[PDB]
RNA sequence: GCAGUCAAGCGUUCAUAGCGACAUUGCUUUUUGAUUCUUCGAUGUCGGCUCUUCCUAUCAUACCGAAGCAGAAUUCGGUAAGCGUUGGAUUGUUCACCCACUAAUAGGGAACGUGAGCUGGGUUUAGACCGUCGUGAGACAGGUUAGUUUUACCCUACUGAUGAAUGUUACCGCAAUAGUAAUUGAACUUAGUACGAGAGGAACAGUUCAUUCGGAUAAUUGGUUUUUGCGGCUGUCUGAUCA
């Protein structure tokens, strides 16, 4: 069920939230109607942790990781890291990441198997990412956009990509990621689709401006 | 003609006239409203302003952007000698306001309030209160007559206190006498409290406490005569103006054929009686309390005194109120701290706070160090002793 | 500040009045901007409406693609270089000024944003935060 | 609470003490006071400023 | 310029939700006229900058009444000026029309406020140019340029500062009186709820911030610097050094 949700007026759930297989990270500044869609269908499956990252509320675009790892940037304080260490279980691997090139969520568009990052990150941070996540890190840009985190939502089942993308790069990423891709939009045709929704194996929360022809394609390609 | 573009005024017509204060001690115009149920205590307190310093605290404001997050803000440390009572005085409610009917002084006054009455102490015969100290020779029939008259009459009861100026790093030796009203019930109980506490220490661990909103009354810093731009805020005129470009340009219309009282003129800026309400107390620190400046997160033994003392003041080895924000009045002034008039239910008040870090770096420069042991650690050994 | 923005921003310092030319920091094709007024600004006799970090400004373009020229358009400031005070203690300032063109709801007209982006902008404007690179 | 180390001299920075500077390549610098900041905006090399830490660490001073 | 009274008709129907013809009673003195009573032994004559105060025939804000008020947006009105009414382009502008924000871009007065307060773009002395008219000197209902704006040390008013005398002198107070100050928005929430066929779509209380103002401060940040406080550097002069 691609449940449509506002974050208090806005329909990009990937900005204020990070949905993974074991953990769900959310912003603190919200009402109960933002969390009812999560707590009704999840209920007692994954721990939802209310937190902030680096003195912000954009923790979906600040941290980036998978089921096995959660990578945190520089400006995250001691108390946030301690609360996430005590809140998230011992299976996830948390590591402070030193890079001055972006935030980690905009760089990394990954899943449990194959990572796609910003092409301009160096080797010492890439070794740390492939060490903590345990993921073969690859380097690609979709449709010329160096930020793959803003125009690509990735899961293990499938993935949504940038809407203005040629078929050749789609087939190259279907050979590389080994998943089928369908170019689509979200929220009445908003081109930013990497932040417009989150997805994992069980849940894919979308925004309220998503109509039925976009939602049918989303629930077809992610196979809920 | 109308003003052709209409603007908010310069300055505030309620803080008029701007003549200088009576003295450096600012009169407390009004005291908290009394209800005859509370235990008997004071309403205000007198201290001396020691400067400012920096406080890191965890902001705990639910629904905010910095919730449970570190902020830094300024506090003022106002010094606190234990203020000692030397007399009481009761006022009867008349059809022309409260009138002081009698006053009673204590038995053996200290030499500071004996220094307060003399403009010329060194020449004097030092004969303060001699024929009043002789009234304790009998059982005290005159003095107990005065107290019975205060009990019988006098709906309000105020107490003459003074600061202990010798316990201060000031250099004045003269104490500022004052009056303080009381909050307890049943004015016989107030005046029996005063008769018990003649010549007794009254420290701030009983009058104020942590987290409470207090008003502060003092006299403004003095900047002397002043021109009308920096005093009121009036626009500077252009570069090209013959005869003065830091002025009010137009004084007024033809008719009224007089200068109005509301136009901005040049005069005294500073040294006025000011009052600032809702100031929060972050510390009530004590003199015998070693390591005033440690905190439950900090735990390192240091006082709130900066390295090399507060600038122009000295070193706090006394009690102190440590109050959030600014305060009217500069350093070394007699500052009066007053309990709040209204109960403040505002959620900016009633926020029970505890500090995390007190700054004690030197206010006399760019202080790179908080404690001198830290400086001996970081900078290392030098050309001195070893 | 103004309508359409998400969240409330604590007051940060105003160091860009009417007329400031900022180095436009996205790939939208504009090379520079030009502030003409500030959304949410107030009025005082002989006071210029000043911009700050994160605030929405009406601005024009003085360079770039001639499609983008000669037309008033919304914009969002992402760097300031006049030092403002965060509540956690610091006074901080970037190397230069900056700005990105937006629609009246907050979407990037461009796609990518270059260099740093101050976090007091990225938290107020969500769409900027997703296209943002370095936050803080 | 973190005790930040300086970027120019090497001193320690208490909360609310000095400025923060973000050069356009997003390498963030912290300065103790106005002094070491205004020297850094002259592009002086801190390895040859005799009172800083990277000077004294290099010549083995104490 | 503003406001009535009557009321033919519009408004689906329906004189008066809102309007209102034909008539008719007034108010105002921010227009312009008419007069010429004051001033020609001279009240410095446009505009803007600045700054205070006042009125209300209210633009916003507060509280309400009416509707062709379902909600939203509006429209008409009542108490009320308490507080607020802007940044810009062209022009000497008054007026003006435009761009843009705004809760709103209300209207006016005070010797058409305010030149011993400013500026002096315009007008309006003397220089000079062009067109037109003149036989000419010259005229211009027209254009363009260049063109000195003096004094306060008096009384008063206002703002600040002392002050003899009511026994002296000091400390602690009361209060007549006079002034007063705060203002406004956004987001979240209520809530895609109420209301609605759908499109659309609020409010009351709460939370966090912000706009204009006002008073204070100076920990930190920035500015100033004759701490000529420390260091550096040019030229010269102290025989070189050191200073």
């Amino acid at each position: 069920m691609a449940t449509r949700t506002q974050f208090e007026n806005s329909n990009e759930i990937g900005v204020f939230s990070k949905l993974t297989n074991t953990y769900c990270l959310v912003a603190v500044g919200g009402s109960e109607n933002f969390y009812s869609a999560f707590e009704a269908e999840l209920g007692d499956a994954i721990p939802i942790v209310h937190t902030t990252i680096a003195g912000t509320r954009i923790i979906g675009r600040m941290t980036a990781g998978n089921r096995r790892g959660l990578l945190v940037p520089t400006q995250t304080t001691d108390q946030e890291l301690q609360h996430l260490r005590n809140s998230l279980p011992d299976s996830v691997k948390i590591q402070r990441v030193e890079e001055r090139l972006s935030a980690l969520g905009n760089v990394i568009c990954c899943n449990d198997y194959v990572a796609l990052v910003h092409p301009d990150i160096d080797r010492e941070t890439e070794e740390l990412i492939s060490d903590v996540l345990g993921v073969e890190v690859f380097r690609q840009t979709i449709s010329g956009n160096i930020l793959v985190g803003s125009y690509c939502s990735l899961s293990n089942q499938g993935g949504l990509v940038h809407p203005q993308t040629s078929v050749q790069d789609q087939e190259e990423l279907s050979s590389l990621l080994q998943v089928p891709l369908v170019a689509g939009t979200v929220n009445r045709g908003s081109s930013v689709v990497g932040a417009g929704m989150v997805v994992n194996d069980y849940l894919a929360v979308t925004g309220l401006d998503t109509t039925a022809p976009e939602l049918s394609v989303i629930e077809s390609i992610f196979r809920l | 003609s109308h003003r052709k573009y209409e603007a908010p005024r310069h300055g505030h017509l309620g803080f008029l006239p701007r003549k200088r204060a009576a003295s450096i001690r600012a009169r407390v115009k009004a005291f908290p409203k009394d209800d005859r149920s509370k235990p008997v205590a004071l309403t205000s307190f007198l201290g001396y302003k020691a400067g400012m310093t920096t406080i890191v605290r965890d902001l705990d404001r639910p629904g905010s952007k910095f919730h449970k997050r570190e902020v830094v803000e300024a506090v003022t440390v106002v010094d606190t000698p234990p203020v000692v009572v030397v007399g009481v005085v009761g006022y009867v409610e008349t059809p022309r306001g409260l009138r002081s009917l009698t006053t009673v002084w204590a038995e053996h006054l200290s030499d500071e309030v004996k220094r307060r009455f003399y403009k010329n102490w060194y020449k004097s015969k030092k004969k303060a209160f001699t024929k009043y100290s002789a009234k304790y020779a009998q059982d005290g029939a005159g003095i107990e007559r005065e107290l019975a008259r205060i009990k019988k009459y006098a709906s309000v009861v105020r107490v003459l206190v003074h600061t202990q100026i010798r316990k201060t790093p000031l250099a004045q030796k003269k104490a500022h006498l004052a009056e303080i009203q009381l909050n307890g019930g049943s004015i016989s109980e107030k005046v029996d409290w005063a008769r018990e506490h003649f010549e007794k220490t009254v420290a701030v661990d009983s009058v104020f406490e942590q987290n409470e909103m207090i008003d502060a009354i003092a006299v403004t810093k003095g900047h002397g005569f002043e021109g009308v731009t920096h005093r009121w805020g009036t626009k500077k005129l252009p570069r090209k103006t013959h005869r003065g470009l830091r002025k009010v340009a137009c004084i007024g219309a033809w008719h009224p054929a007089h200068v109005m009282w509301s136009v901005a003129r040049a005069g005294q800026r500073g040294y006025h009686s000011r009052t600032s309400i809702n100031h929060k107390i972050y510390r009530v620190g004590k003199g015998d309390d070693e390591a005033n400046g440690a905190t439950s997160f900090d735990r390192t033994k240091k006082t709130i005194t900066p390295m090399g003392g507060f600038v122009h003041y000295g070193e706090i080895k006394n009690d102190f109120i440590m109050v959030k924000g600014c305060i009217p009045g500069n350093r070394k002034r007699i500052v009066t701290l007053r309990k709040s008039l209204y109960t403040n239910t505002s959620r900016k008040a009633l926020e029970e706070v505890s500090l995390k870090w007190i700054d004690t770096a030197s206010k006399f420069g760019k202080g790179r160090f908080q404690t001198p042991a830290e400086k001996h650690a970081f900078m290392g050994t030098l050309k001195k002793d070893l | 500040s103004g309508n359409g923005a998400q969240g409330t921003k604590f007051r940060i310092s105003l160091g860009l009045p009417v007329g400031a030319i900022m180095n436009c920091a996205d790939n939208s094709g504009a090379r520079n901007l030009y502030i003409i007024a500030v959304k949410g600004s107030g009025s005082r006799l002989n006071r210029l409406p000043a911009a700050s970090l994160g605030d929405m400004v009406m601005a024009t373009v003085k360079k770039g693609k001639p499609e983008l020229r000669k037309k008033v358009m919304p914009a969002i400031v992402v760097r300031q270089a006049k030092s403002w005070r965060r509540r956690d203690g610091v006074f901080l300032y970037f190397e230069d000024n900056a700005g990105v063109i937006a629609n009246p709801k907050g979407e990037m007209k461009g796609s990518a944003i270059t260099g740093p982006v101050g976090k007091e902008c990225a938290d107020l404007w969500p769409r900027v935060a997703s296209n943002s690179g370095v936050v803080v | 609470m973190k005790v930040e180390i300086d970027s120019f001299s090497g001193a320690k920075i208490y909360p609310g003490r000095g400025t923060l500077f973000v050069r356009g390549d997003s390498k963030i610098f912290r300065f103790q006071n106005s002094k070491s900041a205004s020297l850094f905006k002259q592009r002086k090399n801190p390895r040859r400023i005799a009172w800083t830490v990277l000077f004294r660490k290099h010549h083995k001073k104490g």
